[PDB]
């Protein structure tokens, strides 16, 4: 049975609005949620993170790209609603008084896609992962205790003769080396910023369902929904309640997420291409030549012939009118599986749409991503992140008593105290609240404390912009005053 | 693009196989007839003789690398009973 | 043995008064906080005479009034402490300081704790402190190869080499006075005792420490960036 | 402020005690009644049982750290005869 009233939940985790409500009150609730999301410092941080080219011209940032993803998602949602209304299935599916929340949730999910990426993107995550992999060596805990354990932490070594504590070390060691943008985005929205969003809004940004501490093979019935980590170990309990609030089974997905994913796949191509022309790399004639060589008739021929700042404004429209109805029909056709949360495919994943998207992608890979500047920026970002982690390493070499004393107020740790004071207030408060709730008598306290210390370091590193991290890296290396 | 952790797991499996005195040969391409990408792996030894060879097809590379790593771990379990 | 010259006590006393008050004034001049916050923090961290006169007679000229009262309250106390315990100071065995339970200690501690709470915790001081540590460590690492040589090699390098280009340039980078001091110190040593290498190593390390400590902040910083090929 | 060498000596004594399979617990505060600063040290073992505990008062921290280091070395000599 399909009933969207069981999925669009307007309750909250704190000070939730209880009782009965009408359409107007629900709409006001979701407008308030939009008000909290739009006026957040995370968006203004998105304002100054690079997409492809270094920040100078009128090149695009994360924010302008998010503004295209939002538009595409809203247009697809409107097409779906119109097609459902035409077939007289809108009232039978429980969506009669929930169209506004539908569109608002899709738009806000599209706006929050890039909230949790670290500086420099794909090359920031790689650096963090390699650094922590060198420090922890998670591949040595997959089986019974060894004598050649390469871990550098005494408390995280698998010391044979104790099986209840080992399971926990394995989980922590595997989790700490799987930083991912979406899991950090969930953590940021819930724990670090404390925005208190509705359950549906939080579920709209849960893209993948694989736990970060997973070891082994995934079931054949979920191999696509579990291709990337979805959430960390510190949010597990939270996620559990989320499922109870949205009637989701284990490793399942919230319906509207599919739409958002689709949007992130269209814009991803076309926008990049345009910027290549604006930076004076090549021109329109070369665009058509490369497209024709790498190859369709309708869009390409209309764009090339009707053209003989206004070429792209004509090229987008045709692509949208060719792609959006296909996504709407794919959503409506497989609706029961999506509502169940077990659809193991994507909307746009053998039609001509795949061919056109692959054409755009391969042209972009051949003529844009191979430019020396992108490549140089990518290497520089990797080195900067590694250097920052090396600089902040001494905070992880302390002991439980020393770090605890350092948190409460020292005269014995000048360098460490200054480094700790350099961190932000919100991250330290999150650490304090996380550690306070732990039982202070179990033999599992040091493990959790080390996990939360590493989490604090990763939050600090990932909460920067490109320019801020770069400048701080040169300042801490005594290269500039 | 491909996620870093999947590549790290594949590299770890390759290193585990190589430390077992085996050779891993990797080849890849794209098949436009099936509209997918294909990866073939050929396991060998110190002498250079084929033992197990398999090819995988998929349209998304994240699933493809996971399948390859799973197969590599399965063979390692099979042939690590001894020899 | 282990005794002290009388007048030194007086000097020590001085280094203890100014140490507080001056720092506080500079905090206002760099636009960190203001007079009202000064009084609020002082009152919270706490006396009647100096503080009340300073705060009430005030309602560039506030500090000129605050100093004078503190001096007229502190200097006679130090003079009387010097005169009272004069035989012990003249003997050189007085195991205390002049200003070390009177109200003077309380006022000085008030100034010191306010300065620690509101001035030394600023991010800029902290950043400068880390940068200086790293610069000194880097300079020592750069000049390390001079300490890995041998007695014969360093002796030959001092008298004039073709076998040690990098080491010769590094040595020539040092100042003339320090090298002359090393030469005079080593010349007087007996060249036959089995203790010669020990003393020579000691004086080499002394030469390095004199060179490192004889710089200014800006000179050391600039030299550190130049030797690391970061700036031309 | 505290001189670096005194802190280094105190840290060396603490490390020597810790390598002896002992635990050193450090606490500090200020006593305005006596107008001084107080430091208490509590020695323990691998099980977490108190052995020796002492508190020192002084108005200058350089002397206080020297006294603490001297006491730590005295206990190390006492309990390093054996066990």
């Amino acid at each position: 049975q399909i009933d969207f009233r069981k999925k669009i939940n307007w309750h909250r985790r704190y000070r939730s609005p209880q009782g009965v409500k009408t359409e107007h009150e629900i709409l006001r609730i979701f407008e308030s949620d939009r008000g909290r999301i739009i006026n957040s410092p995370a968006i203004r941080r998105l304002q100054q993170k690079t997409q492809v080219f270094p920040l100078e011209a009128a090149v695009r940032t994360r924010l302008t790209h998010s503004m295209e993803v939002q538009q595409v998602g809203r247009y697809i949602a409107k097409e779906i609603l119109s097609r459902l209304k035409e077939l007289k299935l809108l009232e039978a599916y429980g969506l009669d008084e929930l169209t506004g929340p539908f569109e608002s949730i899709v738009e806000m999910s599209c706006l929050m896609h890039d909230i949790g990426n670290p500086p420099f993107g794909h090359f920031g995550e790689a650096a963090i992962n390699d650094w922590f992999r060198q420090r922890l060596h998670p591949e040595d805990a997959e089986s019974q205790p060894l004598t050649d354990d390469r871990c550098s932490v005494a408390a995280l070594r698998l010391r044979d003769g104790e099986e209840p504590l080992n399971e926990l070390r394995r989980k922590i060691r595997q989790d700490l080396c799987h930083f991912e943008g979406n899991a950090q985005g969930i953590r940021l929205v819930h724990t670090l910023m404390r925005m208190n969003l509705t359950w549906a809004q939080v579920g709209g940004i849960l893209k993948y369902t694989r736990p970060a501490w997973w070891r082994g093979e995934t079931p054949e019935t979920h191999h696509y929904l579990m291709k990337k980590p979805g959430y960390y170990l510190s949010e597990e309990a939270y996620i559990a309640r989320l499922r109870k609030e949205l009637n989701l089974a284990l490793y399942s997905r919230f319906p509207l997420t599919w739409i958002m994913e689709a949007a992130d796949d269209i814009s991803y191509c076309v926008a990049d291409l345009e910027d290549a022309v604006e930076k004076r790399i090549f021109t329109v004639e070369q665009l058509y030549h490369h497209l024709h060589e790498a190859w369709f008739s309708l869009v390409v021929e209309n764009a090339w012939e009707k053209s003989r700042d206004q070429f792209f404004m004509y090229l987008r429209v045709n692509t949208l009118n060719k792609l959006v109805p296909y996504a709407a029909q794919r959503f409506i056709d497989n609706l029961p599986a999506i509502f169940a949360g077990t659809f193991n495919h994507a909307l746009l994943e053998a039609s001509e749409c795949s061919d056109l998207l692959k054409l755009y992608k391969n042209v972009a890979v051949k003529h844009v991503f191979s430019h020396p500047d992108v490549e140089r920026l990518e290497l520089q970002g990797y080195r900067v992140i590694s250097g920052l982690l090396e600089i902040y390493r001494p905070l992880l070499s302390l002991s439980l008593s020393d770090f605890t004393e350092l948190v409460e107020k020292v005269k014995r740790f000048p360098i460490e105290s200054r480094l700790f004071h350099k961190l932000s207030t919100r991250h330290r408060l999150a650490y304090v609240e996380a550690v306070s709730k732990l039982p202070s008598d179990s033999p599992e306290f040091p493990l959790w404390e080390y996990y939360y210390r590493c989490r604090l370091l990763q939050d600090y590193i990932s909460g920067m912009t490109d320019l801020y991290a770069w400048d701080e890296y040169r300042r801490l290396m005594a290269v500039e005053q | 693009r491909l996620y870093s952790g999947n590549l790290a797991a594949f590299k770890a499996a390759t290193n585990k196989l190589f430390q077992l005195d085996l050779a891993v040969i990797y080849d890849d391409w794209y098949d436009a007839y099936t509209r997918k990408d294909c990866i073939r792996l050929r396991i060998e030894d110190r002498s250079g003789n084929l033992i197990d060879t398999s090819t995988f097809y998929h349209h998304d590379e994240d699933v493809l690398f996971n399948m390859c790593t799973d197969w590599l771990n399965h063979m390692y379990d099979q042939l690590k009973d001894w020899k």
